[PDB]
């Protein structure tokens, strides 16, 4: 086509996606790890997610307002990869990189589980 | 604003 | 922070949003323009517009599943602006360049009213 | 992935 592109647009969408998240506005779903809970909007988790992708088209899941992930899963390493889907910042340290990198690969975030691998290359 |  | 960024993470997320709209999955509002019907992500045009941010921040206009915008709006020009709200390209043409200002001045969009005004101001 |  002949169209014109806004550089900045996807981050800007972006932005304001985790401004509603952080005032609670229009979330429709309620992640339980463990003992821990983390409210989101369905559609940004399925967009970052092959789990929630895969969960959210289910003609019966599609209509839960709570999902309780496997218990192995650590809340902070799902509170990273929240924060990750939701800014593109990822905060990986030597501290939780095997959480993250296991919380990924049970998510299905390819990029996510690419660089936690890289990482862990690269200190061994 | 660019031509993609 | 001491956070990583995965550059092309925003883009994908817009991508996989307009997967979503494409296939109609969980789109959660109707948009009519006169005669025609818009499904949408409630979510996707908040991020977007001043005036939909405005609307569904509402306590009563947020549980809408039916908006009706002004009658003086062009289906074509909020065709254009919603594709562009979920791919960062607008396609602006010499025949559409008025009815999708008049939509983005509306619709509170102001990248794409300043775009529009500069294309005006270089055909004079 | 950069440094952002
Ligand atoms: O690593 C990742 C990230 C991701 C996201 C989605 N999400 C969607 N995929 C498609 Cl094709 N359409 C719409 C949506 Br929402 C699927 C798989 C994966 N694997
Ligand atoms: O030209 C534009 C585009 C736009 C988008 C929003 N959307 C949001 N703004 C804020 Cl501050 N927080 C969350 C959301 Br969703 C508000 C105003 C405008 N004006
Ligand atoms: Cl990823
Ligand atoms: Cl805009």
């Amino acid at each position: 086509d002949s169209c014109i592109q806004f550089t900045r647009h996807a981050s800007d969408v972006l932005l304001n996606l985790n401004r509603l998240r952080s005032r609670d506005i229009l979330t429709d779903v309620v992640i339980v790890v463990s003992r821990e809970q983390f409210r989101a909007h369905k559609t940004v988790l399925m967009a970052c997610s092959g789990l929630f992708y895969s969960i959210f088209t289910d003609q019966l899941k599609c209509n839960l307002s709570v999902i309780n992930l496997d218990p192995e899963i650590n809340p902070e390493g799902f509170c990273i990869l929240l924060d990750f889907m939701y800014t593109s910042r990822l905060n990986l340290r030597e501290g939780n990189i095997m959480a993250v990198m296991a919380t990924a690969m049970y998510l299905q975030m390819e990029h996510v589980v690419d660089t936690c691998r890289k990482f862990i290359k690269a200190s061994e | 604003w660019v031509i993609p």
